[PDB]
């Protein structure tokens, strides 16, 4: 009877991986990087994408895991491994190395978690400069009607930067950050068909046109 | 009976339905959504009226075709003085499809109107032109094949797709009605202003795109007027614009 | 039985009902 | 057709028979690529469980000067596809005069032995076939095209409803898109 | 913008020719004032009171007419024709619907009547006609363009000037009936009530009701008109009663 | 006496025989609170609620039982079977009424049993029974006293002391049943109500129930009784009713 | 007694 499971809160209330990168140990520049945008992944992109405006809370969800790579030392003994995830939003400072100094914090949040315990998370508001996220962008960057053209004009969301906080270990080790998506308390508006072509670029909805839906051999058949 | 708005009084009606896009009548800013602390300019009977555009012809081939709509209102008359002027601007709209055919006459066309109708590119690394996606008063149209790849900046019209990577046939969530001409001689589409922001550039930033894509083809036997035009006519509704200043395209 | 721990909004569980 | 709008084109013509199933096909909104692919089979592919009535609106795009009558029927499952209009006629079905109507809507109704279907083929949640028959010729005029075509919608009705969210089996990826 | 609904099945007809509710009865159930059979009666309602619609015809130019027998009509179609064939009695009314389209330059009239107890008469006077010239289910049987020959044993005189039954065509009108003006019609319907001299009869051996379509005014067109104008035939039975329960009948 | 009469029919059951109703539930129409098919149901009534004898067997020293399946044993039964072709789906009750009598010479004890969901096991453990082995249209299906080899892909385990369903013979009597003791009795009556997990089902493809007669102590006489004792089985569908009216079925 | 979750199918048994 109730149409309760599908609600908009329901459909998109599900965790999702957005995207996931990798660093090293000791490595030299070991630091890994990620410009925040919701469109690599195709799952999540879909979902977004039913809908032109959104607007909610997010859960973000960090699996990360971490393994030997080969050595050539005797009996290497790891020692428990931390980690330090830190946000830089739009214009501040950006580490260029494992041991810089952006890695303070002392205003950019950022996590610090250990690995063997419960994956951290971490709830953020909407973000957003308009009353609404924006979906897709019929429109350009530049008032000359040049430059750029779609919803890369309007992602700017800043970048997110991972690094082991333990390091020097004897024996490389090689990690795994896995960032993952949760909207809360939705609110959605101007619903558009599905996507039918499969992605093709994160920056704009650029497609290789493909047919309306499978075949069958006559009107009649069944 | 008649729709008369701004010295402009299309007359196009019998009973039928007007369809008011998401169930919102296009209104002025309220003051508890507005951010632009400066006050706007409402033209309002200069600027809110019938803009009718050029017409297109429908063919036994015609695969379809769609419209910008600031950039399809931007050279006409005062609207597009306005949006020259200003920095900022918000509209509504009424949109009139106009066709007439005879009774031995057959088709059926698909109006309706996209908003954020963000277009892909056959060459899938890089984004389409800005003529391209836009003609002045000059309908753009849809293709009946696949674009070529090799084309660096053209924007992939392929009707069954309708320029978005989606199926035509679902194109119906979006505000829209049938011609058919059957039973039918226009259609009428109220648009309320939709986007993120209160205002938005209208250089920069096409709100709604009009996409008449026809679903069953024209026909007619030998002898019945082989020329069926299509006529849009499109009209501002409760125009604002802030942030006067120099003016430029 | 819910009650918010947090003192901010985005903090809440979701508004599954 | 699928890579043309000629797919949405449900072809008629006038003809020297009776009966003349114009189209048929099974009812699996989630399943069958008649419906998986329309709105409501791309929200049925996100849930497993599907249940409710179904709105088949059918519109005639032909000349106005065309009339006719076609017999719209709904046939459970438990019998094969109704091979004849006789057979096709038992079962639910709908006399549309093209002319006083040119559109035409027929609500499917829920008729099935669990409260809700399994939106993936599963011949224990069977749904029927959906067929569409000539019930009195297209008549036409002197000088207008005697071959029309039509176009068929869908959508849910009031008591229609989804359960146990789940991926769609229409996306793919193979690495992050940038 | 009409509709009437009965059973699985609902028909269009236009909001403006009216019912023919044959004698001004709607048809109605028996009532224990006038019944004599004693067995509860079985009333199948939805799976027998529904529209079955028999075979189409062609209406051409120089056609004489159609008719068909009511009880041994749908006798094979659907569970209508099951009880009829399980049941020794039963009891019925009709919503006899005939669909006919054209187009504005078309023209042509048929006269839809019901004629309670056609008996018909025979080619040969020595003899009573055949129950399968009689008798087409599924299978509309035709009146003739011309007097059929003595000679011929066990036929039925089917010249239309006479519907068959010794009269003149021209006053079947005292029957119920509708006209199909292609002009301004496009179909008839009639709702006849059981019309009988006992509450109930066996429904193989007696065809209380008999549908007639005669063609007063014939088919024409210019050439490029489409040239093949059916007129199909859609009877639902209503109020349907059945009584004596037996082993069934061929 | 008492009289059993259900439309053109009426049984004669003793006048203390007890009547075993089911799971202590008559069989009743479907709820409007319970459906889901939106479709008016067809309610034969006195057509299809009614006595219908289908074949007797014949009980010999020796016999293991017999077994039918319920809604596939009145599928060519009048009425009844027509609206079970003719629909989609169907939900019925029963009344059955298992019939033996001897003389006060002869003795004898006859399990009859009302087996919901019996689903059975096959010969070969790698395949299911055929829908003929399974299924005996009025034709009482055999239970054997033997077991039945790996040989014949497509059969029936149909060893008494199992049931075909893999438990102990002697714990059917959870199942509603009866006992005809032909010491003491003469028939047997059991009301089944409407068992199945949906509100409603196919009446060809599920056979709701099993009835199965199992005769626990075997017959025997003293030379000159009457050698040929025959059970015969009648069963009535009760609250029948039917939705999804669409062509026959070729089953 | 108390329930932490939204969803009755994460209470305990009815053992009471």
């Amino acid at each position: 009877h109730s149409r309760s499971e599908s609600s908009i809160e329901n459909f998109l209330c599900r965790a999702a991986c957005v995207y996931y990168a990798t660093y090293t140990n000791n490595s030299e520049k070991g630091y890994a990087e990620w410009v925040i945008n919701t469109r690599q992944v195709a799952q999540l992109r879909r979902k977004l994408e039913l809908f032109t405006y959104l607007r909610f809370d997010l859960e973000l969800t960090f699996v990360i895991t971490s393994a030997q790579q080969p050595s050539t030392a005797t009996s290497v003994d790891a020692p428990v491994q931390t980690h330090q995830i830190m946000y830089v939003p739009p214009g501040g400072p950006v580490p260029t190395k494992v041991t810089d100094y952006a890695w303070q914090t002392s205003t950019n949040p950022s996590v610090f978690w250990t690995e063997g315990n419960a994956p951290p998370r971490m709830s953020i508001p909407f973000i957003s400069i308009g009353n609404a996220y924006s979906c897709f962008y019929d429109g350009w960057t530049q008032f000359s009607r040049n430059g750029v053209y779609g919803i890369n004009t309007l992602n700017n969301m800043g970048t997110l930067y991972m690094r082991h906080v333990n390091e020097a270990g004897q024996g490389p080790i090689k990690s795994t950050v896995r960032i993952y998506f949760k909207p809360k308390h939705v609110k959605a508006w101007v619903p558009r068909p599905p996507r039918l072509c499969q992605y093709e670029k994160q920056k704009n909805v650029n497609f290789t046109p493909t047919g309306v839906t499978t075949t069958r051999v006559g009107i009649t058949t069944t | 009976r008649s729709i008369t708005l701004g010295n402009s009084t299309i007359t196009t009606q019998e009973c039928a339905n007007v369809v008011v896009g998401y169930g919102v009548w296009p209104e002025y800013l309220k003051d508890n959504e507005a951010t632009a602390e400066d006050q706007p300019t409402q033209p309002d009977v200069a600027t809110c009226r019938f803009y009718t555009l050029e017409s297109v012809q429908w063919m036994k081939n015609s695969a379809g075709w769609w419209w910008k709509l600031p950039d399809a209102l931007s050279q006409m008359g005062l609207f597009g003085q306005n949006m020259q002027y200003h920095y900022l601007g918000r509209t509504g709209y009424t949109i009139h499809v106009q066709c007439n055919a005879s009774k031995f006459h057959q088709g059926c066309l698909l109006v309706v109107c996209v908003p954020e109708a963000e277009m892909g590119c056959s060459n899938l690394n890089n984004t389409p032109e800005f003529a391209e996606l836009s003609g002045g008063d000059t309908a753009r149209m849809f293709t009946d094949t696949q674009i070529g790849e090799t084309n660096s900046k053209k924007v992939q019209t392929a009707v069954w797709n309708a320029g978005m990577g989606v199926g035509v046939g679902n194109l119906t969530i979006y505000p829209h009605q049938w011609i058919n001409l059957r039973t039918n001689n226009s259609a009428t589409i109220v648009m309320p202003y939709i986007n993120s922001v209160p205002m938005d550039n209208m250089f920069r930033h096409n709100n709604l795109t009009l996409m008449i894509i026809p679903f069953v083809p024209l026909n007619y036997s030998e002898g019945s007027s082989p020329y069926v035009p299509i006529t849009v006519t499109i009209a501002p509704m409760c125009a604002e614009y802030n942030g006067l200043r120099l003016a430029s395209s | 039985t819910n009650i918010n721990y947090y003192k901010d909004a985005a903090s809440n569980s979701a508004n599954r009902q | 057709n699928v890579n043309s709008l000629k797919a949405y084109q449900i072809p008629v013509q006038s003809n020297s028979d009776n009966g003349k199933q114009v189209f048929g096909f099974p009812l699996q909104p989630g399943a069958n690529g008649v419906l998986n692919r329309t709105l409501l089979g791309e929200i049925l592919n996100y849930y497993t469980h599907w249940s409710g009535s179904i709105k088949l609106t059918f519109m005639f795009c032909g000349s106005a000067m065309a009339t006719g009558k076609f017999l719209l029927a709904y046939s459970p499952p438990g019998a094969g596809v109704p091979k004849n209009r006789k057979d096709a006629m038992l079962g639910t079905h709908v006399i549309w005069d093209v002319g006083l109507q040119s559109s035409c809507v027929l609500c499917v109704p829920w008729i099935s032995q669990t409260h809700y279907r399994y939106v993936v083929e599963d011949e224990y949640t069977a749904a029927g076939y959906i067929t569409c028959w000539y019930q009195t010729n297209i008549v036409v005029p002197a000088d207008v095209q005697s071959s029309c075509d039509i176009l068929c919608f869908v959508s849910a009705c009031n008591d229609f409803s989804v359960r146990m969210l789940k991926d769609t089996p229409f996306i793919r990826q193979d690495t992050f898109y940038q």
